[PDB]
């Protein structure tokens, strides 16, 4: 039982989310270039800073995000970008159609083996959920509008913007999957798992830093 | 955090 308001809120988010387009001269670099660790780190940097450009140009389109504290709305992206990059990469790695090449480049880009194992454990775990593109898009928007983010002053104001998305996603889990009432519970469990990755991601950067060169935009979100 | 505010509120 979805409403026409939710249906039009889902429609906006989806077409806001399907507008993501990996530029051709980056996506073809994955195969055409060599797999040296420095070259792997170079490509991964470009994809990261590009998806951040994608991410801001999908977040500002979120209904009501612009109507918030300038300092707090900035804080949302600071704490949601890593989790939204994990969620977008998890979708591409479990999509059925080059995923295998990028994985090899991530594994051979200078990351400590302490962070590889949880990363692909998460990717595998997300894959078993068999999420639709609607669930990936709503989950990304839910992840951004989080009330319990750090350095947040108006926590109650964010609640008003998140609750409807959770309301929409919860209906979809009950509508499209009645043969499994834990699908919604397992969906929300991934946001919990993303927090772990978000917080021990700066250590992954640290190892990458004590060795390289980040873009100013990437330095501007991850505090480098 | 200049570029994020700059990349925000754009036509
Ligand atoms: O339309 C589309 N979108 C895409 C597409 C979108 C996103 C991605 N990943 C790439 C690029 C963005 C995102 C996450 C990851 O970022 C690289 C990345 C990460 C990282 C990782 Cl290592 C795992 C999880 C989260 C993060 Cl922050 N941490 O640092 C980097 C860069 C600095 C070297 C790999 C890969 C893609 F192919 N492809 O087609």
């Amino acid at each position: 039982e979805l409403t026409p308001d939710q249906a039009t809120l889902l429609h906006f988010i989806m077409d806001s989310y399907n507008k993501q387009r990996m530029p051709q001269e980056i996506t073809n670099k994955i195969l055409k270039e060599a797999f040296s660790a420095e070259e792997n780190f170079l490509i991964l940097t470009e994809m990261a800073t590009n998806h951040v450009q994608v991410l801001v140009e999908f977040t500002k389109k979120l209904p009501g995000f612009q109507t918030l504290d300038h300092e707090d709305q900035i804080a949302l992206l600071k704490g949601s970008a890593v989790e939204a990059m994990f969620l977008r990469s998890a979708e591409i790695f479990n999509k059925k159609l080059h995923s295998d090449l990028l994985e090899a480049r991530i594994r051979n880009s200078g990351i400590s083996d302490e962070y590889i194992t949880p990363m692909f454990s998460f990717y595998k775990s997300i894959g078993e959920l068999k999420m639709t593109q609607e669930e990936y898009a709503l989950l990304t928007a839910i992840v951004i509008l989080s009330p319990d983010r750090q350095y947040i002053k108006d926590r109650e104001a964010v609640e008003k913007l998140q609750e409807p998305l959770l309301d929409v996603l919860q209906k979809l889990c009950k509508i499209h999957q009645p043969a499994n009432p834990q699908h919604f519970a397992k969906l929300l469990g991934r946001l919990t798992e993303l927090r772990t990755f978000n917080h021990h991601h700066a250590e992954m950067l640290m190892s990458w830093r004590v060795n390289h060169k980040f873009t100013p935009l990437l330095q501007e979100i991850w505090d480098v | 955090h200049k570029i994020l505010h700059r990349l925000l509120q754009d036509s």
